RNA sequence: GCCUGCGAAGGUGUGCUGUGAGGCAUGCUGGAGGUAUCAGAAGUGCGAAUGCUGACAUAAGUAACGAUAAAGCGGGUGAAAAGCCCGCUCGCCGGAAGACCAAGGGUUCCUGUCCAACGUUAAUCGGGGCAGGGUGAGUCGACCCUAAGGCGAGGCCGAAA
RNA sequence: CGUACACGGUGGAUGCCCUGGCAGUCAAGGCGAUGAAGGACGUGCUAAUCUGCGAUAAGCGUCGGUAAGGUGAUAUGAACCGUUUAACCGGCGAUUUCCGAAUGGGGAACCCCGAUCAUUAUCCAAAUGAGGCGAACCGGGGGAACUGAAACAUCUAAGUACCCCGAGGAAAAGAAAUCAACCGAGAUUCCCCCAGUAGCGGCGAGCGAACGGGGAGCAGCCCGAGCCUAAUCAGUGUGUGUGUUGUGGAAGCGUCUGGAAAGGCGCGCGAUACAGGGUGACAGCCCCGUACACAAUGCACAUGCUGUAGCUCGAUGAGUAGG
């Protein structure tokens, strides 16, 4: 997701997104579980995404 | 200067004649041209030199003194590849003297 | 819900448990008090937990020579469900 | 104003010259620079302070290892076993080398794999080296309180910590 | 077993090199209650250190620059990012945990609040100040001794060492009830000189100016009443130059030696560009770079402008002069 996408989203859409992403990062906690399916990319992106939406939420 | 985006033409080493694109430039002054490689033990097309060894520094290690990018002069070398968005660099590139 | 947890558990130790005895192992965040770990569990896991216990651990320095250790491990927490079902999969 | 990888400076051995300080040549090594003249610049040329620091020889392969004085005979494993393990025999300690703890120390605990270093001999042993694993209380303790006494604030004194 | 040498060793000197120091010069110069400096603990797939950040954690966003590669020092393995143009280098904004001047209270970083002093005061902390830090410079106070005098009580070292309080980027002084070669000079510091002179001193040892002159730099002005107003005050617009840093880009012959020439010899060339570095050996013409020009940042001080506003009359400051 890019800043452009978040801005277009509605106030509610940014809330459901943050909650959904928070859901992602958590299932991503499988790192400790030593899961294979895991991938460092999205793991590091989820924290940025939830951050971006959070910052734009403030911009609003 | 030399850029990894420029195609080079060897002229001295045993790889004299081979054409290829640079893969990276080191602070040491050695350049690796795409195509100039060696055959490892288990037959793996990986760039390097020649002599028995263990962990090692990749790249065939080529000297800029024996390579051939653009070089206005009576030589045997021919065409070479080269940014453009600069504009001013386009004028120099257009001049048979600068680049 | 989906806010605090890490690895379900490990080999023997966190295996002898959950075998048949109603108890579950799971790595929980350090900041995680008792409010959660009885929510974010019992919520996700198809069950209801009663007693809750959050442990704390950490190794230390040394182990080598003229190097540096100074660090700190991290701590999972046991949480007994209730006479029902064990998470609905992992276990016995 | 000259020399040099058709090889310098330095070093080792050797030849020659000067009363000498010193200069110079040859061979080997080395393998990069090094001089002569005149005119300067100098943190400029040493055996000789129970001198300072580091290194090293002789002394010497010489002085030293003892109340919980305990090991011995078979066997197992192993390339190797006087001190790793099994059995037997024989002993030591008893307010104690027994059991539970405070302070203090702090992973040194357990398992597996090893041993170059450590264990004043050896080690297939280890509190040694490496990699993992371990310390799950409402009623135990902390947490809470106060004693001698201390501190901060107001009051009072060139000034003030 | 004595000595010299040879081969090998020990050892590390020596010779050469040096990504370090030492010294000088030019430029530039403050940081913090919108809570800093420092420290602690964290943060990278693996990371123990250092560095960078800090839980949006060796990073996120915007603009500009730059450029096709890159994922800090580490040139590992895996993997990933980049042309929806990243890496990397520069302005402004957002976020900015806890302690810390912290300031509720206690406390070896952990638990609950504008603490203390003070001003204004709608006396409600309601509106504000102080309480810390910073290499050493300037100012204001307190003030030794060893030592010299070849003893020592003046003197000397000292008004130094050390103690206290406070400012700035700079401080103190200053327009003369002065000087005193005169029908003369004429605000104050500082530099040179005058002087090692005048003067002081068991006149023993030692101590020690000033006026003036030559320079640097120059500026003079404010308190009772009358009257009236272009100094001041408030606000607006808002730079030049200069200084610092960053940025744009082509080109290599012959013979000999050599593994390779940036060698020797021969020939030729550029220069508002007779710095340096790199490149298989001493390359001004092989590459960067240097003239040149551009860009960013700081400078921002100033100037211009709006509304304010002259000038006049008298006196001139006692517990002081002085004892």
């Amino acid at each position: 997701m890019k800043a452009k996408e978040l801005r277009e989203k509605s106030v509610e859409e940014l809330n459901t997104e943050l909650l959904n992403l928070l859901r992602e990062q958590f299932n991503l906690r499988m790192q400790a579980a030593s899961g294979q399916l895991q991938q460092s990319h999205l793991l590091k992106q989820v924290r940025r995404d939830v951050a971006r939406v959070k910052t734009l939420l403030n911009e609003k | 200067k030399i850029r990894r985006d420029d195609e080079v033409i060897v002229l001295t080493g045993k790889d004299k004649g081979k054409r290829g694109k640079v893969k990276n430039v080191l602070s040491s002054g050695k350049v690796i041209v795409e195509g100039i490689n060696l055959v490892k033990k288990h037959q793996k097309p990986v760039p390097a030199l020649n002599q028995p060894g263990g962990i090692v520094e990749k790249e065939a290690a080529i000297q800029v003194s024996n390579v051939a990018i653009f070089n206005a002069a009576t030589g045997k070398a021919d065409r070479v590849g080269f940014r453009f968005e600069d504009g001013k660099k386009v004028r120099f590139f257009k001049s048979n003297s600068e680049t | 819900l989906l806010k605090v947890l890490r690895a379900p558990h490990v080999s023997e130790k966190a295996s002898t448990a959950m075998e048949k005895s109603n108890t579950i192992v799971l790595k929980v965040a350090k900041d995680a008090t008792k409010a959660e770990i009885k929510a974010a569990v019992q919520k996700l896991f198809e069950v209801e937990v009663e007693v809750v216990n959050t442990l704390v651990v950490k190794g230390k320095v040394k182990r080598h020579g003229q190097r540096i250790g100074r660090r700190s491990d991290w701590k999972k927490a046991y949480v007994t469900l209730k006479e029902g079902q064990n998470l609905d999969f992992v276990g016995g």
